[PDB]
């Protein structure tokens, strides 16, 4: 049950909050007071996704669909049938994505090690924020966050785009993709670099951190370096988010035509007209 | 650049689906600013004395009414149509029975669409009607029109820029930007699918699985008539200033029932009104229109939804006057 | 009749759905995740379950000589000053010295080849600028040559005398130092070392706590282990460098 | 807090550093230069580049297929410089608009955006044997040109495959900003929506995978560079307590992990998956897929809802209704 090298990594300490109390392992898995109230926040928001899913139409897991309140409820409750479980499980999933990311400080600091992943983390969890609070919050209804169902949540995003008729030419959407794009090929290539200076084949030769900053060189005359490509992987893959969160909010609030037409701004100046 | 908040909106579908209207409060206002310069009915006059068919020389659509009922609506028409060039527009001042001025003949089959509307389109305009100033707005040449090629601005009241004329050929692609909501979608949904019947709105397939038969080569409609369904689409929602979700869930544009909404449904007898109103009414206009008011190929203004609508959902605000004046349909 | 219908209302599109969650969950399982145990397995508490989850070995031929085997037995040696907290399996465990200079927990090395990392040609990789004449510091930034090293305790601890350049990518790993008191000299890793013009200051220990840094056993080359054992070092002290830093910091 | 991790608080200058390949040394042209901003952020050195046949080629066949497109741009603003500027991203080169099957179609209709997919074909194709030639001449295994071969099958399928197997040009992607954009939905609604085909969700799952494995795994090694986490290469070849620690912040967190290489496999699989899934979404579709929406119908998978404004019977089908 431990790596052969993890041992004399399993020391006390590092906790946030809770200190002795919940600093243990459970198999694998560290606690801490942050695993307990993930487990609890998880436990709590399955069990109410069970419970819901059981009194709609379907058992099939593609088509269950867990949906917010009608818009007229605005920022009130509403009953548990109608919007209300959806309310519930907005606020465990919060909880969870929180904890998880507090016990992954905690973790970090046991290791001496950077907080850059829970950092990190809290991007997607903004992200989510953005979605579900903030945008509802600004439009003064919680019906129009998104549902929870698979394919549900699909018919939302779809809806939720050609509401602004072509959401193609949102600049928020086309920087975000931009990065999502310019994201998976550079993990792409990435991971390949590595690969190939590791794995040149047939009995050859591991090559060298030279190699490596040879190869791009050689390609498109620039090679970023190894510890930097780590650092633009991140800078990239947050992004996506970090931008896209703009084109969202942006969309009802801040802009209520069509997206195309938004472009007009470059497009109707009077010089060029 | 932004529009800032509030936001209005509406719901239009089942929670969670995202869909209903989105509108801007200012946008909203000034729109009815503009539409409630709908002039107000005239004060009924009781009918009295023989019908004008006996009292007047040229009457053929309106020869049932009393005088004071015909003059009533001959000022209507004034204040609808020509409120700033007065009778004279359509009439000799000397000869009120005198058809020499063209806007007298347009204005009687104007009065027959008009009727035709109102009877046989309720479909689509309800107990809400239509009069001359639904479209008019009080102008002879209603501010929103089509042509035979896309034309800038959309409002014929504003002044065009030298790139929007027509003949400018650089400017072609903004002309046609603008009439499909700033897309780049390079087909005019006017001409395709507005002027006539001859082209089918739909273009998605009715099963999971591709028909052999319909799926290969040329047995296919080509990509392009779904660019050009975007391009309608896109060009509908600018029209009644609302958004897909107006009509359409998302999930499934093809379907209809629980898919789609009551509009959509109303939305589709609207092509078939414009379609009628266009081919039996509006081109056929051309041999009676002095050449300026005929596009590059000859062709007489046609109408549009915004030709109506004019960015509104249902054309200036639901207002109507059809129990004011009956003698604009429906006729028994 | 339909394009890709076929017999018993099945249709192609659907059968490659399943073919396709078959190969993504071939090469996850069956491929990457037996990747994933290349190092550190088999665990510690011979099961058919340890052989089913490793690869087959794969020998890596090193760009100077000699080859590496992973996965292979490494079963670590070295005494560990730790004790158990409590008698459950998943209890922490807590330094029964100086967790430091044991070095146990976030000041633990790995037992690194004791070999000097090399550039492409054969030379030593991480040199100090004496050693390293053609290279030098970009112009605009800080020589930190002379500076004094202020530890967390607001203490100096000693005077930078050279930085550690890694000459095949171009970059200062390093900062060497004279302890003060000490007689000595000590290496630090600059992910440590927050730059300023007129000192360096260093949080993850206390000035006394330099005079225990692990020494080279060269002055102007570093084993791959001296590396780990160096940076352990202060990385413990982001833990241990006071009694207070284990616990709960709310 | 580790500032090497934002930025590169003091640099490093010396030598350049030259490796030499199997064949192409005499190729490489430029003095290189350095950039001392670039240097915060990442190496300051800028160039030389390397040259080769492969590469020229790769710009001739390219230009051409841009000049092809941006004088056809041209031709749409009727050659005026002010409004080509102003209208860039709305012009387009289109394949044909009318259905000539996989007929040559005119220049006017379709055929000019042949020519320019041809060049652009020729020019990947020829930049693909560079990224694969150079891999060779520095003795690197061949990984990076397998993902690139993936990134230009997804473009030779939506480009002519899926045309071909349909077998109408019409169907091919637009050239231009806007334009080939309009393309994404005109193929979805033709389609019935692609929320409903599952290579899309595998496509966008695998993307966002990126997004989240590079953000994972930038932070992890950006977490350990205190611990020369960054030089992968020997903490492959010799484990150190850089990876022993990022290898246990995953094994605490999620239950298990990788080692320094394998998460590089679990990368590179991901980013080739995109492409891989994409492209089998689109040879699928027409050929044994119309509608996706329906297909989802069929296999019991589309959630349905209740109606909220009335349902709404289809007009067209109405007794009576005009066609
Ligand atoms: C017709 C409508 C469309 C549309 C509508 C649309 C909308 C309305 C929005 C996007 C947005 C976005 N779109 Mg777009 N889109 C995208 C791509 C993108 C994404 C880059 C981006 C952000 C996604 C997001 O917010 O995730 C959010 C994911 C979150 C919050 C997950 C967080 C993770 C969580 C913290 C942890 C969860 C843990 C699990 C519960 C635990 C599971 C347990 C197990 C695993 C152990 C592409 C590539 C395309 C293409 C090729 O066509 C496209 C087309 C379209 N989009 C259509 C045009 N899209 C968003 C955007 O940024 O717009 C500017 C957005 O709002
Ligand atoms: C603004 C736009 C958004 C969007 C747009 C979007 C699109 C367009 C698509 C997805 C798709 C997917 N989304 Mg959605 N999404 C999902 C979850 C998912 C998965 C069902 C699927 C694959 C995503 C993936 O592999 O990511 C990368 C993460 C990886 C590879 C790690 C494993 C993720 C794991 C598969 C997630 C499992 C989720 C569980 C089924 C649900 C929670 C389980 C709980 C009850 C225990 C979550 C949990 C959230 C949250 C918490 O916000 C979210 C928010 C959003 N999505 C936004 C609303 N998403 C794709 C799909 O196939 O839909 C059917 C798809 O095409
Ligand atoms: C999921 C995995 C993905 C993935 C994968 C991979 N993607 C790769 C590779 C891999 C593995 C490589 O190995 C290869 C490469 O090398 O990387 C450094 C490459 C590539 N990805 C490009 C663009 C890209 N990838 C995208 C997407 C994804 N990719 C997806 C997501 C997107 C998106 C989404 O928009 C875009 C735009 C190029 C940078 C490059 C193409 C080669 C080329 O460029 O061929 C064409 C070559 C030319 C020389 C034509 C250009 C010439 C013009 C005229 C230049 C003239 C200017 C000049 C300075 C002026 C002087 C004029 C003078 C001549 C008179
Ligand atoms: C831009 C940067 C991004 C980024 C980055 C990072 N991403 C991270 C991390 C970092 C750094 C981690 O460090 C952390 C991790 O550990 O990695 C192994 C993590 C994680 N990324 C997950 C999913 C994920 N990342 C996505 C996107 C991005 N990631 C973007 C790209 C997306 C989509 C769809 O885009 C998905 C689905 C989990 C695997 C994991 C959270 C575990 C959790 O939180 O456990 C605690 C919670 C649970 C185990 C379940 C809780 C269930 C609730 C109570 C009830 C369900 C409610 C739910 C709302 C219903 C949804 C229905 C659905 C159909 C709509
Ligand atoms: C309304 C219409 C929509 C629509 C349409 C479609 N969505 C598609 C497709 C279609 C048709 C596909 O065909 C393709 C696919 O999967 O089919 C099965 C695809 C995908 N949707 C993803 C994401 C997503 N979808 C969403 C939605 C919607 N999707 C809605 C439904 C959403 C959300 C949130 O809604 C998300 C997040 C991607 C992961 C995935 C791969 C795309 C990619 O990664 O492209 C980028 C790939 C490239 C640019 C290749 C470039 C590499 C070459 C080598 C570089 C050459 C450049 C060089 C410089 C050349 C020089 C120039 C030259 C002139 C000389
Ligand atoms: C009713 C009900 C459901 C409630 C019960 C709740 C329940 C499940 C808990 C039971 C109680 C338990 C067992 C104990 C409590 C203790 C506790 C807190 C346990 C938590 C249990 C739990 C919620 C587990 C879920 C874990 C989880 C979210 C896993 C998701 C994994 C996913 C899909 C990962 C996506 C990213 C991905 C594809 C990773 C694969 C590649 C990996 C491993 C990368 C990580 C990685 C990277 C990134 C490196 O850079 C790296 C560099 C050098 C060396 C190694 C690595 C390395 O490993
Ligand atoms: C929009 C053009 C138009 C305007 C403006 C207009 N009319 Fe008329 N007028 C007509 C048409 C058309 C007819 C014939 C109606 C029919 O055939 O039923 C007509 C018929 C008449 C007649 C019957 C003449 C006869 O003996 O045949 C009179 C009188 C008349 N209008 C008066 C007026 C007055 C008064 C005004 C100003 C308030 C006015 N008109 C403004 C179009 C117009
Ligand atoms: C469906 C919208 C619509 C309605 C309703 C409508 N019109 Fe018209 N009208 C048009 C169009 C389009 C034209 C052609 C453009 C033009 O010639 O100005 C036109 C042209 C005219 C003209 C000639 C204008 C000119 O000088 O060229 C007159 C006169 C006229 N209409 C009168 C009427 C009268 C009277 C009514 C009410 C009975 C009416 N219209 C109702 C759309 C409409
Ligand atoms: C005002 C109501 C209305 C709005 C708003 C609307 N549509 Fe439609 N749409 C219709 C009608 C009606 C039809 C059917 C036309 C026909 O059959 O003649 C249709 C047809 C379609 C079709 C073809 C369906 C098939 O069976 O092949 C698509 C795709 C579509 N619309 C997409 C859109 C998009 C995208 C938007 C927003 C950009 C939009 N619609 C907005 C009413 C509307
Ligand atoms: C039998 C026959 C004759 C042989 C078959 C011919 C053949 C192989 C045809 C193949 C055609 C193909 C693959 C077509 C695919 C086209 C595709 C995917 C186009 C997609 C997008 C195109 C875009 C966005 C082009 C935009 C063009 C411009 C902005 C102007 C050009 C200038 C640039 C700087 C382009 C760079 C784009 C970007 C990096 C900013
Ligand atoms: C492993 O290190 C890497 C580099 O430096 C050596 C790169 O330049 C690049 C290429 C990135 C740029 C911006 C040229 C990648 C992908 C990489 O992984
Ligand atoms: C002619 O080239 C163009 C630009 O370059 C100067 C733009 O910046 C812009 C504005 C767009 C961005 C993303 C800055 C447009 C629209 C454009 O067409
Ligand atoms: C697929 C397009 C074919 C065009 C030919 C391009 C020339 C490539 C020349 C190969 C380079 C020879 N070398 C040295 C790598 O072996
Ligand atoms: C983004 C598209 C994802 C849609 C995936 C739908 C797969 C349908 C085929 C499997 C159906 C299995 N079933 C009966 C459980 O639904
Ligand atoms: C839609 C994209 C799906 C890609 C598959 C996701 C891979 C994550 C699964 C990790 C497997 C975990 N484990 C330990 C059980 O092997
Ligand atoms: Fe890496």
């Amino acid at each position: 049950a431990l790596l052969s090298f993890e041992r004399k990594y399993r020391v006390r300490g590092g906790t946030l909050i809770g200190g002795d109390l919940f600093d243990f392992w459970v198999g694998p898995y560290f606690v801490g007071f942050f695993g307990v109230s993930a487990i609890f926040f998880i436990f709590l928001g399955v069990s109410l996704i069970g419970y819901a899913a059981s009194q709609g139409p379907t058992w099939d897991p593609f088509a269950i669909s867990i949906n917010p309140p009608d818009l007229k409820y605005g920022l009130g409750a509403a009953p548990l049938l109608e919007g209300g479980f959806w309310q519930a499980i907005t606020v465990c999933a919060l909880g969870a994505f929180i904890s998880w990311m507090l016990r992954e400080v905690e973790i970090s600091r046991k290791l001496g090690i950077g907080w850059h992943v829970p950092l990190a983390f809290c991007v997607p969890i903004f992200m989510f924020c953005v979605l579900q609070v903030f945008r509802p919050l600004l439009l003064g209804s919680w019906g129009h966050a998104f549902p929870y169902g698979i394919l549900s949540h699909l018919d939302w995003v779809n809806n939720f785009g050609y509401q602004y008729l072509n959401w193609h030419y949102n600049p928020g959407h086309m920087s975000s993709v931009s990065f999502l794009f310019v994201n998976a090929m550079a993990l792409g290539l990435h991971g390949g670099l590595i690969l190939s200076v590791a794995n040149p084949g047939d009995g050859d030769k591991v090559k060298t951190a030279e190699h490596e900053n040879q190869y791009f060189r050689d390609v498109v005359g620039y090679s970023i370096g190894a510890l930097s490509i780590h650092r633009l992987g991140l800078f990239l893959a947050s992004n996506i988010f970090l931008t896209g969160a703009f084109g969202t909010i942006a969309s009802g609030p801040f802009w209520t035509r069509g997206w195309p037409e938004w472009w007009g701004w470059w497009l109707d100046i009077p010089f060029w007209s | 650049c932004f529009e800032p908040p509030p936001a209005t909106t509406t719901q239009t579908g089942f929670r969670g689906l995202s869909m209903g209207e989105v509108l801007h409060p200012a946008t909203v206002k000034a729109k009815k600013e503009r539409d409630a310069q709908y002039p107000p009915a005239l004060a009924a006059v009781k009918a009295e004395g023989p019908p004008v068919s006996q009292v007047y020389k040229n009457v053929k659509v309106l020869g049932n009414l009393t005088e004071a009922e015909f003059l009533r609506t001959m000022t209507a028409i004034t204040e609808w149509v020509s409120p700033q060039e007065g009778c004279t527009y359509c009439h000799d001042e000397n000869n009120l029975a005198s058809e020499a001025k063209y806007p007298y003949v347009v204005a009687r089959r104007m009065l027959e669409m008009t009727r035709a509307i109102n009877t046989n389109w309720t479909q689509h305009v309800a107990q809400t009607g239509v009069t001359c100033y639904t479209c008019h707005r009080g102008t002879p040449l209603p501010p929103y029109v089509r042509y035979l090629e896309p034309t800038l601005p959309l409002n014929n009241r504003e002044t065009p820029t030298h790139v929007e004329r027509v003949e400018t050929r650089s400017g072609y692609v903004v002309r046609l930007a603008k009439y499909t909501a700033y897309s780049a979608l390079n087909y005019d949904p006017f001409t395709m699918f507005l002027a006539n019947d001859k082209r089918q709105v739909r273009v998605v397939p009715q099963t999971a699985l591709p028909l052999v038969g319909v799926s290969r080569g040329k047995e296919r409609r080509p990509l392009s008539d779904a660019y050009a369904t975007f391009a309608l689409m896109m060009s509908i929602s600018d029209s009644l200033g609302t958004n897909c979700t107006f009509c359409h869930n998302a999930q499934t544009f093809e379907s209809w029932g629980k898919k789609s909404t009551p509009q959509r449904a109303i939305a589709w007898w609207g092509i078939r009104m414009v379609r009628d109103l266009n081919m039996n009414y509006l081109a056929p206009l051309n041999a009676s229109l002095p050449a300026s008011r005929l596009g590059r190929q000859g062709e007489a203004p046609q109408a549009d939804c915004r030709t109506c609508h004019q960015g509104v959902t249902k054309p200036l605000f639901g207002a109507s006057r059809l129990k004011d004046y009956p003698e604009l349909g429906p006729i028994k | 009749m339909y394009h890709g219908a076929l017999a018993q209302h099945l249709d192609i599109a659907q059968l490659v759905w399943y073919a396709q969650w078959l190969v993504i969950w071939t090469v996850v399982l069956l491929y990457l995740r037996r990747e994933d145990r290349r190092e550190g397995y088999p665990l510690v508490e011979p099961e058919d379950g340890q052989v089913y989850e490793l690869p087959y070995p794969k020998t890596f031929v090193l760009p100077h000589g000699g080859t590496v085997t992973v996965p292979r037995r490494r079963p670590e040696t070295r005494e560990l000053k730790l004790a158990q907290t409590d008698g459950f399996e998943g209890a922490p465990l807590q330094p029964t010295g100086n967790p430091l200079v044991d070095a146990v927990g976030p000041a633990s090395y790995a037992e690194r080849a004791e070999v000097v990392d090399a550039t492409v040609d054969g030379k030593a990789k991480i040199v100090p600028l004496r050693v390293a004449t053609d290279f030098s510091i970009a112009e605009g930034d800080v020589d930190p040559r002379g500076l004094p090293v202020v530890a967390a305790d607001g203490v100096e601890a000693g005077t930078v005398t050279d930085l550690w350049v890694d000459r095949s990518e171009h970059y200062f790993r390093y900062l060497e130092l004279s302890v003060a008191g000490s007689a000595r000299t000590a290496l630090i890793p600059l992910g440590f070392c927050d730059v300023k013009k007129d000192k360096i200051v260093v949080t993850s220990i206390l000035s006394d706590q330099f005079a225990n840094v692990p020494r080279l056993q060269s002055r102007d080359q570093i084993t791959l282990r001296e590396e780990d054992k160096v940076s352990a070092y202060y990385a413990g002290g982001l833990l241990y460098a006071t009694p207070e830093r284990a616990e709960a910091l709310l | 807090a580790d500032y090497q991790t934002i930025y590169t608080q003091i640099q490093a200058r010396g030598p350049h550093i030259t490796v030499s390949g199997e064949w192409g040394d005499n190729d490489r042209v430029g003095k290189p230069f350095y950039s001392y901003w670039l240097g915060k952020i990442g190496d300051a050195q800028i160039g030389p580049i390397y040259l080769g046949a492969s590469g020229i080629a790769a710009f001739a066949f390219g230009s051409t297929a841009i000049l092809i497109i941006l004088f056809n741009m041209a031709a749409e603003v009727h050659f005026d410089p002010l409004q080509f500027f102003r209208q860039f991203f709305w012009l387009g080169l289109y394949p044909p608009k009318a259905q000539y099957g996989m007929g040559i179609p005119p220049l006017h209709d379709g055929g000019w955006w042949l020519m320019a997919g041809l060049f652009m074909t020729l020019s990947l194709g020829s930049w693909w044997i560079r990224v694969y030639s150079r891999a060779r001449a520095l003795g690197l295994g061949t990984h990076i040109a397998w993902n690139f071969a993936a990134a230009i099958f997804f473009v030779l399928c939506i480009g002519c495959i899926h045309p071909t197997l349909v077998g109408s040009w019409s169907e091919g992607v637009p050239f231009g900003i806007w334009p080939h954009i309009d393309w994404l939905t005109a193929f979805s609604i033709r389609y019935g929506n692609f929320y409903y085909c599952p290579w899309l969700g595998f496509s966008i799952g695998f993307a966002y995978g990126c997004g989240l494995l590079f953000a994972a795994h930038g932070a992890t090694i950006l977490a350990v560079a205190r611990f020369g986490g960054d030089r992968e290469i020997e903490q492959i070849t010799d484990r150190g307590t850089a990876v022993e620690r990022a290898a246990l912040f995953w094994r605490w967190t999620i239950g298990f992990n990788a080692t320094i290489e394998s998460v590089h496999r679990w990368g590179w699989f991901f980013s080739l998956m995109v492409m891989v899934s994409a492209s089998v979404g689109i040879l699928l579709t027409g050929t044994f897929v119309d509608n996706w929406y329906l297909w989802c119908v069929k296999h019991g998978a589309a959630p349905d809802y209740p109606a909220y404004l009335p349902a709404t019977p289809d007009p067209a089908s109405l007794p009576g209704a005009p066609k």
